[PDB]
């Protein structure tokens, strides 16, 4: 499950919102108001996803395994840029892997929903055509299946 | 286990209502959702209509798709832009035959022949696929693509996001109950939810809603319960909410009894698609046998399917299953012979191949690598064990749990079309309510693709269906407001009894949401084919869970919450508890083995293709608490063969 | 799951030691300790001789009879004072063929003269036993007496605190490890523990050393998960504290593979003992059919253990595996027809069955009585489910794991001699180290009265050894001064890196006591014939526990506590880790399947007689760090034929 | 697992000892030095053996079925006293049973541990003999068992 680091963190400082607790799929990082530092608030309900450590001020959040099955010593960090992501995988017996893959081909918000599509008739509105089709699906015409004689 | 900080109690009366108004309400922001935005903000110019998008949690990476995906498992390729072409006949056919013959092929070849569409704009949108140096997809499998998918569902929320428009999605609202039109009782006209980051009621009028929740996991106890019972192999996020409100509202469900039990790295659960298609990996027992062939043999008493290539996923799940009951544990994925076989002495390819493999984990399913990290388990050195996971229940991988839903005029046989109202494409028998991704039962393997690819069909189909029927549903003023006391009765229920005991978690009055989980899943495990009975079962067994999910269902109106997150929580468990019903209901029903794998009626041990080559449909009528259920035949709808 | 209230946090070198010198020094004070104390305080007068009994909780009611007892499991009665006269030969003959031939029968011949006169010492204090109109105690079953004994406890605490006197007796202090003498690397000269009320560390300074801690439970993951994790069959109480201890100090352990699983009321685990041979129950499958006539067949290969009368218990566990692998589940204990046979349509007759039968569990395990009120079971109208229970290991009961001890003079051959340094009844291979109750092995079925007359014999034992070797132990301060700074080194540990983390049991450096407990229960259930595989294993498996246990045993070096609580639970789990591996190790070293029924070795599926009829012993040498195995074959002591 | 009852408890500030945090095996029972009212600090650990109920203020502590298979409304209430115990038990239905069982047949702290017993001998010490042996078996001769030839 995730954990923050007290030294590292600083309840977001004056960004407009709180990185963890916006991204969490399963609603598990929050705010103590008193130490202004964040915390998973059900770690057994931590699916491991590191989304709020990806989206937190680098370091200020990380993850130790599962206890069940976990010995201590393991740890995976991303460094996620914007084009590419960066991993370190430290094993328990000090074996130290770099990896990094590439995420996106394209700037972030960069996306044109209906880019080149022509606008909706009410008479496409009854046909089988998704939007972009069949151009987008490649093929020289919607494509055709045969049915069971 | 929770234990909240602070306590954050609001009674119903005090909390302000935000009713919301739109055409076409999406329930859930995950692949199908985000598919059904996309595609809805299209069409919806041709009348202006308003397109509304609610989640619990935030698009940007709710759902299964969190840490992203590391292949599109669906992608059929007409043209050839992959190292392998397909046919949509051949498709079809691979699906029928893996569902061990029922599946409701209008549906497949309908999702099938738009699927590469989407994934053409996926890559559009900048999503990275694997490319040969020739410029082609890298194909996993026969119907498989590898993808650098860490940012998968970023991606595909920034298209949606662009396509509707911020201002028309709810983020961290969780809707509970759908509503119908007091006019018409078996039609929607909306639903209810509540903010979890706030004291607000929301009601949401609409004139078409469409399911896409995700399915629903943690309903049986996981072999890992402490803290990683967190560890479900399916989206943990997804709790069978589309189940519950639709269910409740009279639609009707279909192979509600086809689950699905993942064979996985053991633990950590990391995938075994890439390693098994793409790196050839070979899975053997404790004794080093290839079980795939000394297994082999058993499957000929399930001609035809036992024959089909591949073998259906169910009959190698039951080859696992002998070699468990044999003792002959533990089960080896071989990653060192595979990584060795692979590289041909060629150390620059080992450390290209090597670095695939660590993606393939670190791109979906980061624990596994952390779990080789704690564990020293290098996958070029040692092997790794392997093991079947606890049931989930969801209709867009593997299983074909969800709704019964309506297939396109083009595609739907007579055979199909007789419970459904009004003929649009993936609605449900509640006119006006869709289903998709997970929540759309009958047509699997789906996955990101093609459960997004889904969405996109429902929505279309919900345009045309307002455009069409022109709908004005009213929603019940007096029904409202119960659910409203009904939404926050777990904190007024806590406030009330919490005086009784010095613990908060130990009441005569009330349960707290971990605490009736903790309940259902060792009812489902120990009774409905859990891992406790290596997924066996009988009428008896199913009789008993019925008569202590009964038990369970009653203790819920003394459910309490002591924060947001927990009435969350307590909600999640609601909607559980009744798609754990249903999905009992339906296992006791259908009296067969079909999917040995994923689940055995010892008292039925056998596939029954003379009475049970049916899909089992059934509704549930909360008026009158009765549970119907019903047989339709499968119809051979694509033309293939064995 | 542990969430404690405020920090209680102490360094070692701020906690003041409390030094205790005595010569008979008693670990545990339940049922086995009080018989020690007992006959310790008789004996001490020839000498002068102090005794001091140390308990972790309260002697009044800790232990396996905390809540009571419904019955006596060893009353020979060899006068005619119960509905029921046997011989000593009858009996062990009877242990004998329950353990499927292997038991020390001198070791069992000898604590069976004794129990009597122990019964009736109980009776003169105030026990009440169940009589019939004629006066003689009721029996249960051949070697069984009923009893009101709700306060058994109390009444045999009262009886040992009256001989061997309050101010010697020390309770609220846990015993964490053995001293050994200075100058003799096989001698005990004493042990070290601490308050869990107040910050203090003990150094007892001792001549002799009984260990009287009762067996080990939660080694195995058990059926329920959540709260119910508490509700083992066994005493949660008991965590293998005696078999850490003296298996580090060099005492050799015994049939350490021998688990027991007992065959319970579902989930309460309430007993069946009178149900069966009380009240004639009968337990059948899901379909009616009685196990123990349908898989007679099956016991015909055990020779002659198979044709025995009773069937031993192991094999009874294996007819009702049978039925767990096959789903015929559930099996249900028929108390309706039970009663309504035992009645004969005699209302007043069914009253008084009726609150005998509800006394058999009000007086033991209250629980089975709580699920029936939850569940509204009415034992006269329905049946209740049966099942058997995780693993547990003891040595008192129906199993007889534990510590190879001497046995008396007139009785022990010298088959059984060769490794004890000094021949005195019950004493290990540990000089002056004396082992009772659960905790001395290859000699079960003593049960309450048989546990406080094993106490009782090594009590005399340990007075004659002192007045005859005049034993003179020296502690090394050097080593108790190490051994101070590991018992509260978790408490410095959570205090150097807690703040790593913002939550407390979230962090990389350290694991807690439930999270080191949860994932020793993980892997002994998965690899070591746990529930999760209906109790079957293999070398490969128990090869791989011993590296998961490693990486445990290695973890237990970073554990954390924030109170006194926690660091009693700290140790008793360090007790649990040692005593599941050399319960992993023995079971590796057996190459047979003895006990179907209790564990299953599916590479070696058959009873070896052969070469296997021999008490496995071993011993762990922390020096070198090295465990030694060796074969003792067993040897018929007493007159008995089958 | 057990809970207290409020407003019963009263940390048995006026006896010696706290009945509870005495009592219990397993050491849950502990005392809120705050409220002065005991509760269970880790349930999951207890046993449901009634030890602390029955020693304490007859209604300050109850038991209420562990969650994973106890549907709520059940309950065993004990009245304990110095020659029976008296039970009450209630069903989720409504039912109520109500039993007495005999606990001891002897005023408590009664006990004389070696009463009738002769004082012990260097020459005893070396017999298989326990205090009061024969005897207390109930036979004139110490009991024999016949050896394998
Ligand atoms: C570990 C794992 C590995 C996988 N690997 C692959 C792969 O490599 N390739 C591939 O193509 N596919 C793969 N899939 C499959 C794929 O991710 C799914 O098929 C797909 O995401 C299903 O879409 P969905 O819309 O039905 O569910 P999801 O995507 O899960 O979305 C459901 C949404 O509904 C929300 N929600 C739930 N209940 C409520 C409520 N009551 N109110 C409001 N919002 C709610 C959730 O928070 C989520 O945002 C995998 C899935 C998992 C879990
Ligand atoms: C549910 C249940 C039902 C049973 N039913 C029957 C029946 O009907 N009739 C019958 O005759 N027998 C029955 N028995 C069996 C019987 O109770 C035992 O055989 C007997 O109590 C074993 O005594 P013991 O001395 O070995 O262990 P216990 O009596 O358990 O005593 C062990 C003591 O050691 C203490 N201790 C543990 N670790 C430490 C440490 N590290 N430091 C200090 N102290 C420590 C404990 O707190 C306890 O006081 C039953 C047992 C259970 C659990
Ligand atoms: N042994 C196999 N033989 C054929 N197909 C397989 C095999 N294993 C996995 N697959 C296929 O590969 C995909 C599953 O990949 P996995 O890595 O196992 O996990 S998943 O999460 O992406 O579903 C599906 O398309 C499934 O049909
Ligand atoms: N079916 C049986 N046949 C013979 N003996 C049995 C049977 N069942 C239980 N016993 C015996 O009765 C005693 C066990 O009682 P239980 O109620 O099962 O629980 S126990 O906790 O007291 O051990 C032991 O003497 C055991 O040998
Ligand atoms: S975790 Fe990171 S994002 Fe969250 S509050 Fe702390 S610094 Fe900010
Ligand atoms: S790893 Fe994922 S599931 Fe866990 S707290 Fe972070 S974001 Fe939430
Ligand atoms: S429960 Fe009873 S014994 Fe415990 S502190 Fe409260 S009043 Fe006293
Ligand atoms: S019921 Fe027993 S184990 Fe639970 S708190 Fe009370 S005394 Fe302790």
């Amino acid at each position: 499950p995730s954990f923050v680091n007290p030294e590292k963190c600083d309840g977001c400082k004056a960004l407009e919102r709180t990185a963890c607790e916006y991204i969490c799929p399963n609603d598990l990082m929050t705010l103590d108001k008193e130490k202004m530092k964040a915390y998973n608030r059900e770690p057994d309900m931590c699916w491991e996803c590191y989304s709020c450590v990806k989206m937190c001020p680098q370091g200020a959040i990380d993850v130790r395994g599962y206890v069940d099955y976990s010995p201590l010593g393991g740890a995976c960090v991303p460094m996620r840029g914007t084009s590419d992501i960066m991993w370190t995988v430290k094993y328990r017996n000090g074996k130290v892997l770099r990896f990094k893959f590439a995420i996106r081909t394209t700037p972030w918000g960069s996306i044109q929903p209906f880019e080149g599509f022509p606008e909706p008739t009410e008479e496409a509105l009854k046909s089988e055509l998704l939007a972009g089709e069949p151009e987008i699906i490649g093929t020289s015409e919607f494509p055709q299946v045969k049915k069971k004689a | 286990v929770y234990y909240p900080k602070k306590y954050e109690l609001y009674k119903a009366d005090e909390v302000p209502t935000e009713v919301v108004e739109t055409d076409i309400l999406i329930i859930g922001g995950g692949f199908s959702g985000c598919g059904a935005a996309y595609e809805a903000a299209y069409w919806a110019k041709l009348g202006g209509l308003k397109v509304t998008l609610v989640e619990k949690a935030a698009v940007e990476r709710s759902g299964a798709v969190a840490q992203g995906l590391s292949a599109i498992n669906t992608y059929i390729d007409l043209t050839g832009r992959s190292e392998r072409q397909n046919t949509l006949e051949d498709y079809v056919r691979y699906v029928t035959l893996d569902m061990m013959g029922l599946a409701r092929e209008d549906l497949v070849a309908d999702y099938a022949r738009h699927v590469d569409g989407t994934v053409h704009l996926f890559e559009k949108w900048g999503l990275p696929i694997w490319k040969t140096p020739d410029g082609k997809y890298v194909r996993e499998g026969q119907w498989q693509i590898m993808i650098h998918g860490e940012s998968y569902k970023p991606i595909i929320a920034e298209a949606a996001k662009m396509a509707v428009g911020e201002e028309n999605i709810y983020e961290r609202v969780f809707i509970f109950e759908l509503l119908k039109d007091k006019n018409d009782p078996n039609a929607v006209a909306g639903a209810v939810g509540f903010s979890v980051r706030e004291p607000k009621f929301y009601v949401f009028k609409a004139k078409a809603v469409i399911l896409a929740t995700g399915g629903a996991t943690l309903l049986f106890r996981p072999r890992s319960t402490g803290e990683a019972a967190g560890r479900t192999w399916y989206a943990i996020f997804d709790t069978g909410s589309g189940y519950y409100m639709g269910l409740k509202a009279g639609a009707m469900l279909t192979q509600f009894e086809h689950r699905f039990i993942p064979f996985r790295f053991k633990d950590g659960y990391g995938p075994v698609g890439a390693w098994f298609l793409f790196f050839k990996c070979k899975a053997k027992n404790a004794y080093g046998e290839e079980y795939i062939k000394t297994r082999a043999a058993e499957l000929e008493k399930y001609k035809p399917y036992g024959a089909a290539q591949p073998i259906p996923t169910p009959l190698r799940n039951h080859q696992v299953m002998l070699e468990i009951m044999d003792g002959n544990q533990p089960i080896y994925m071989h990653t060192e012979e595979a990584l060795a076989e692979l590289a041909g002495g060629d150390k620059k390819k080992l450390k290209h191949i090597y670095e695939e493999a660590f993606e393939d984990f670190l791109d979906m399913t980061v624990s596994q690598a952390l779990l080789w990290a704690c564990q020293n388990i290098d996958p070029q050195e040692q092997p790794s064990e392997a093991a079947p996971a606890e049931p989930y229940i969801m209709g867009s991988h593997s299983g074909e749990a969800g709704f019964w839903v309506c297939g396109p005029e083009d595609l739907m046989p007579e055979e199909y079309a007789k419970l459904f109202p009004l003929k649009y494409n993936r609605m449900t028998t509640v006119k006006g309510l869709f289903a998709i991704g997970d929540c759309a039962g009958a047509n699997p393997h789906k996955f990101s693709s093609g459960s997004f690819t889904e969405g996109r069909i429902a929505a279309k189909a919900a345009v045309r269906f307002i455009l069409e029927q022109k709908p004005n549903p009213e929603i019940d003023d007096a029904v409202v407001e119960e659910l409203k006391k009904k939404a926050y009765a777990p904190m007024e229920r806590f406030m009330q009894y919490k005086d009784l005991s010095t613990a908060d978690d130990v009441n005569p009055e009330y349960i707290l949401p971990w605490q009736g989980l903790v309940r259902l899943q060792k009812i489902m495990d120990e009774y409905a084919a859990g891992i406790a009975t290596i997924y066996k079962t009988n009428e008896k067994m199913l009789q008993r869970a019925l008569e202590l999910l009964a038990f369970l269902k009653e203790d819920l109106e003394k459910l309490a919450a002591r924060d947001l997150h927990e009435l969350m929580r307590a909600w999640e468990l609601v909607h559980r508890v009744w798609t754990a019903e249903a999905h009992v209901r339906h296992m006791l029903f259908r009296k067969e083995t079909r999917w040995p794998g994923y689940y055995y009626r010892t008292d039925y041990p056998e596939l029954n293709d003379e009475e049970w080559k049916c899909f089992v449909c059934s509704k549930y009528d909360a008026e009158k608490d009765e549970w119907t259920f019903e047989k339709v035949p499968y119809v051979q709808v694509i033309e293939w063969s064995f």
